[PDB]
């Protein structure tokens, strides 16, 4: 961003046209190939947003004065800001249709004509061909033209509005009316809006003018009979709307399914390991089956009707083309082909301009929502500030009986305060009686009923909620003031800022994001501290705050530092007024008892009764891999030949044409008179009707190949899909939990939340349209090879310059992306910082220097978006030049050969030429669109072979035994367990027994293996040495689910499913409902289930937060018992409810074997046995009551 | 839509 002009306004109107200066620029692109922040140039003077914002806001205040603040419309405003710039555009627009609509009309009819007289005459068609492409060149420069001047005015005026809202929301008074969402929302994409709106509005104004010359033109070359062919576009664009609407309803009935879809996937995934161990997982896979079918369905539909809505120009100019012509000849009118391929070529046109327009309609209604949304955003009221001066200088503060009402309720009632200079004020009382309000109104938020407030010199104000501004350590505590360091050492060795200092290795720069919440208030007080007010009020400073910390800091600071200048304290504490110079009690908006402390215990008011309370690019493998997940190359072949067919047969519709036009009479004699002689008449040929016939199977041929085609296309795309899910969800539930130790569950849920849907919704779209229009664009060029091969060999080079322009377009939009996303990040940080604490900026008037900075991240982010547009539009001129180059010479390759062709096929081939145009960008911009989805995909190929396989569920060692485990008894030898590769052993040389029906407890430090045997019982992670004997069966010798089936564990946190009562106790339904009565009446659950009407259907949410936690725990308790096993474990299950539910554990399990995972020693005490682990191994083993009975037992130890 | 993806393809963000 270093430069002294914009290229703007040193340039021409011949540099305008061609963007030399963005060529200029993307050559260099090209020889380096990376961009950075240097390389462009700054804003211009002309679309500085400083200006802008003053011709806005004085538009505005005059609106105001004039009409106002009732009846305000910004529509208007903006139209006086925007007039003189949308008047040129709508003149050169127009300027653009007149040129293309004269241009090739008129053109093609007088080289028809001279092609289809006998004379040869070269001095004309040159003429003819030199106009043609003058139009065509014309046209171009001139719609270049208006999109440069719309870019121009829709930067300025986004930028206009983006600065006037920051300013209005920055004087806000109340910040919780309104969500912060939405009104960072309003900063963030309105300005997206504001561009759309005026560049594709001043678009907008083309469409109906050249469609009404269109009809005009029709009617008068045809007759009565034009409005046939001018009546099909009224009477399909209501299909296409309908479609659109449609295609809506279904995406909204498709985000709710993917919605419940992904909920279901972070549920199951949230507990992957509860599942592991318990071989639940053909239930939760059946149920994402049967969710994804649904949306699999719901995507059918949408698709079709997408599928359907995508191509239709082509075939609304060939239906037209067929109802035209079919009544016309019908009716014994004559023709020749000049007029019908003017008619064609016209109809082109039109369809050109209501392609663009309905989209501009809809950024009309969005700009109109946003514009409405930004005059609800204008009309609050404004914070003021009370600037009346006290009687003197001594007296900081004054104010004398005003009563206040907070807006949304009279609160503050009666009250006289006078606080001088140099005195510390204490606030006592209670949480609603006044303290909020009154320090609130004191900061200016609150308006003035009765009588008058003073407020002298600066205020100082230290946040309940100690707002952190987005930067570094340094940054905050100066908040725009210069550096010091004696005084910066001082402040800081006086907050006891040393250990944060010292724990955080860069702590004096490192970036704070938008920590402990006492960090968080010691550095909000050093930062006022630092920033040396007059007025320094204060509330709550030591309430999360450590107490001698916080002592420690208030004598070393307020009883040091602020003892010259007037200090207002607020706390929820009262044992700190002891030695404030004046305490005031605040009791229900209105003063009641007030003076010194010891006069305050003196009169023994209820201070006192309060007081002593407290004291008591991605390569071909990615294609290929798609492509055989597709289905393989059948697939491929089969879409690629619908697409050929559909275009071949619109081909054969046009050539039918051809052929009809050129059959003319077939050599028959006919009376003209009162002589014979043979006519070259249209209606003198007997077979009419056969090509009749075949018209009507041509239109037939459309509608069908087109439906078929697209709901091929779309079972296929989708079958991929489902296809790629169900591979990715059969691996990932097969893969080891070192995945889930090691990453992260966010990237997991991103990759099935956001990239799937992007897939489904996204790839098939914008694959289907490049294929479109590639295989269009080469049927058509390949239809004029096949007239002419002189054209082919012309056109070779021209293919070879277009993949050059598409490579270097490629390379220099996706720096300008690139760049503008690295611009755009920090501008919404800074928007979420500013937003955040705006209380804190408004008490320290520090608003000019915000609004500053946010200028210039304006201008900064707006450069790199305003160039990648202007970009943009130099690669569709340049693509728009190649294409009139090549119209030009097949005018003058059908012109050299007069006399040799008949005009029928000259007539096509024109046709087709001028069909060419403006269908380059199209493809570029959809080659971009589709790399990147194959990128995503290419992330997710990588990401699913990259996993790895687990031991299979069934293995050649079989079932152990029908009826094993026979009995409960376990053998430990030499235990060797470590949690990873590297990683310290967990368990090293630990071996006992345990007999059946015996209770066994486990207690330990923390990280001394407690939880480690969990996972080595469960086979869930290797042994790496001895072995584990459960009835003298090893257990590595038992397949995965045949022990997985005889173990069952409670964990420390109940894990509760979503869905119903049935699904979260046995999803399976392989037990009776007797037995399940039985078990909640053991649980003790039926009288707070039976009086449910939906006893075995009450539905269970995520994590099942409706029901007590004494229900939860029974529930899951319940969860363990009826499983019938005989081995379990607890873990740390953990008044009256917690005596119940360990009264009820005693007497559940009394036949089974227990083993217990208890970190506390009274649950566990007169247990039969109590294991120790020291660090991974075993120093004591009795029972507990001759190691309480012995002083030097480590059991002993931590009892006392 | 299909339309809508038409006018923005032109010189526009997608």
């Amino acid at each position: 961003t270093s430069k002294h002009q914009h290229p703007v306004d040193n340039a021409g109107l011949f540099s305008c046209m061609t963007f030399s200066w963005l060529s200029s620029l993307a050559r260099v692109a090209h020889k380096k190939g990376e961009l950075s922040m240097e390389d462009v140039w700054s804003l211009s003077k002309h679309e500085s947003s400083d200006v802008n914002c003053r011709r806005l806001e004085r538009l505005w205040q005059e609106e105001l004065n004039e009409v106002g603040p009732d009846a305000a419309s910004l529509r208007r405003v903006v139209w006086i800001f925007c007039r003189t710039r949308l008047i040129l555009s709508i003149v050169c627009l127009m300027i653009t249709q007149l040129a293309g609509f004269s241009g090739p009309a008129f053109m093609v009819k007088h080289l028809l004509e001279y092609t289809q007289a006998t004379e040869s005459n070269l001095q004309y068609s040159l003429l003819l061909v030199l106009g043609l492409l003058l139009t065509e060149i014309v046209r171009s420069w001139s719609l270049a033209l208006t999109w440069a001047l719309n870019y121009r005015t829709g930067v300025r005026l986004r930028g206009a509005i983006l600065t006037m809202a920051f300013k209005k929301i920055l004087k806000l008074k109340n910040i919780k009316e309104k969500s912060l969402g939405e009104l960072i929302n309003i900063c963030s994409n309105d300005g997206q809006r504001m561009f759309e709106a005026a560049a594709v509005g001043s678009l907008l104004a083309g469409g109906p003018v050249v469609a009404i010359l269109g009809m005009i033109y029709n009617v008068i070359i045809l007759g009565p009979t034009g409005f046939l062919g001018s009546a099909v576009f009224i009477l399909f664009y209501p299909a296409m709307m309908f479609a659109s609407r449609l295609t809506a309803y279904f995406r909204r009935k498709c985000v709710a399914a993917t919605d419940e879809r992904v909920q279901k996937m972070n549920e199951v995934l949230t507990y992957i390991k509860f599942i592991k161990m318990y071989a639940w997982v053909k239930a939760f896979s059946q149920s994402v089956q049967k969710i994804r079918e649904e949306e699999r369905r719901i995507l059918e539909k949408a698709g079709y009707f997408q599928s359907i809505t995508v191509g239709v120009a082509p075939i609304v100019v060939v239906i037209a083309s067929v109802v035209t012509f079919s009544v016309h000849m019908t009716l014994g009118f004559d023709l020749t082909a000049a007029q019908a391929f003017t008619v064609v070529t016209v109809f082109n046109s039109m369809t050109f301009a209501l392609k663009v327009t309905p989209f501009s309609v809809k950024s009309l209604s969005e700009a109109s929502v946003a514009v409405d949304r930004f005059k609800s955003l204008f009309l609050m009221e404004e914070v003021h500030m009370i600037k009346n001066k006290p009687a003197s200088p001594h007296i900081k503060i004054e104010m004398k009986n005003a009563t206040l009402a907070w807006d949304s309720q009279r609160t503050l009632h009666s009250i006289d305060l006078e606080i001088q200079e140099g005195k510390l004020v204490g606030i006592c009382g209670s949480v609603g009686s006044g303290k909020t309000s009154l320090i609130s109104a004191i900061l200016g938020q609150m308006t003035l009923l009765e009588g008058s407030i003073a407020i002298s010199g600066t205020f100082a104000y230290v946040a309940q909620q100690a707002w952190i501004l987005n930067a570094t350590l340094r940054d905050n505590i100066l908040f725009g003031k210069e550096y010091d360091e004696e005084r910066y050492n001082s402040v800081l060795n006086s907050c006891c800022l040393r250990p944060d200092l010292a724990i955080l290795p860069s702590s004096d720069l490192t970036e704070i994001g938008e920590l402990s919440g006492g960090q968080r208030q010691r550095i909000s007080l050093a930062r006022a501290l630092y920033s040396d007010r007059s007025i320094y009020i204060l509330d709550d400073p030591l309430s999360a705050l450590d107490a001698h910390v916080g002592n420690h800091i208030f004598n070393s600071a307020i009883r040091k530092h602020l003892k010259s200048k007037t200090v207002l304290f607020v706390t929820h504490q009262l044992q700190y007024l002891v030695d404030c110079d004046e305490v005031i009690f605040m009791k229900e908006g209105c003063i009641t008892e007030r003076g010194t402390h010891e006069e305050l215990m003196n009169l023994n008011g209820d201070y006192a009764t309060i007081f002593n309370n407290l004291l008591l690019s991605v390569p071909w493998s990615v294609y290929g891999v798609y492509i055989q997940a597709a289905g393989g190359p059948l697939a491929f072949l089969v879409i690629m030949a619908l697409f050929m067919l559909n275009v071949g047969s619109t081909a054969f519709s046009t050539w039918w044409l051809s052929y009809w036009i050129k059959q003319g009479s077939g050599n028959t004699t006919v009376t003209r008179g009162n002589e014979t002689s043979v006519s070259d008449s249209m209606k003198d040929n007997p077979h009419m009707q056969y090509y009749a016939s075949i018209y009507a199977l041509s239109m037939a041929v459309m509608l069908i190949l087109k439906a078929i085609r697209g709901v091929v296309f779309v079972k296929g795309t989708l079958r991929a899909s489902s296809r790629l899910h169900d591979e990715l969800f059969r691996r990932i539930l097969r893969s080891p939990m070192k995945f889930f130790d090691t990453t992260p569950t966010g990237r997991i849920l991103n990759r099935f939340s956001k990239d799937m849907d992007e897939v489904d919704v996204r790839l098939p779209f914008q694959a289907e349209m490049f294929i479109q229009n590639v295989i269009l664009v080469f049927f058509c060029v390949g239809m004029i090879a096949g007239v002419f091969p002189w054209f082919l060999v012309a056109v070779g080079p021209l293919v070879i310059l277009f993949s050059v322009l598409h490579i270097v377009s490629r390379v220099l939009i996706r720096e300008l992306k690139r760049l503008d996303n690295i611009t755009q990040s920090p501008f919404l940080s800074h928007i979420t910082s500013s937003i955040q604490g705006l209380a804190t900026i408004h008490a320290y008037n520090k608003g000019q220097e915000f609004l500053h900075r946010y200028q210039e991240l304006l201008d900064d982010n707006q450069a790199p978006f305003f160039l990648f547009t202007c970009a943009m539009r130099w690669l569709a001129v340049r693509l728009d030049l190649i294409s009139i180059a090549l119209i030009t010479t097949t005018g003058l390759m059908i012109v050299l050969m007069h006399g040799q062709i008949p005009p029928a096929y000259a007539g096509l081939a024109i046709s087709y030429a001028v069909q060419l145009t403006g269908l380059f960008q199209f493809t570029v911009r959809l080659a971009s669109e589709t790399e990147a989805r194959f990128t995503s995909v290419e992330r997710i190929n990588h990401y699913i072979k990259t996993l790895s396989l687990e031991a299979p569920a069934r293995i050649k060692n079989k079932a152990p035994s029908p009826d094993w485990p026979q009995e409960g008894e376990v053998t430990f030898e030499n235990a060797e367990m470590r949690y990873r590769e590297n990683l310290p052993l967990v368990l090293k040389k630990v071996s006992f027994t345990i007999k059946p029906k015996e209770k066994i407890g486990i207690v330990g430090r923390t990280g001394s293996g407690k939880s480690s045997l969990g996972m080595a019982l469960f086979r869930l992670v290797e042994l790496s040495g001895g072995c584990i004997k459960i009835d003298g069966v090893r257990i590595s010798d038992i397949g995965l689910a045949d022990l997985r089936s005889k173990l069952s564990i409670i964990p420390q946190e109940p894990v509760l499913f979503s869905g119903t009562v049935r699904s979260n106790l046995d999803p399976f339904n392989q037990y009776t409902e007797d037995q399940i009565w039985d078990a909640l009446e053991r649980t003790h659950m039926k009288e707070c289930i039976a009086q449910l009407p939906l006893k075995l259907e009450s539905e269970v949410m995520e994590n099942g937060d409706n029901f007590s936690v004494g229900e939860r725990q029974l529930l899951c308790i319940a969860r363990a018992l009826l499983r019938h096993c005989k081995i379990l474990i607890l873990d740390e299950a953990t008044t009256e409810t917690d005596l119940l539910i360990q009264e009820t554990i005693r007497e559940a399990f009394a036949d089974c074997t227990m083993l217990t995972i208890a970190h506390r020693l009274h649950t566990v005490l007169g247990s039969d046995r109590i294991m120790v682990l020291a660090q991974g191994q075993v120093v004591e083993f009795d029972t507990p009551s001759v190691l309480l009975s012995n002083d030097s037992s480590r059991f002993y130890a931590m009892f006392a | 839509d299909a339309l809508e993806t038409a006018a923005r393809a032109e010189g526009l963000s997608l």
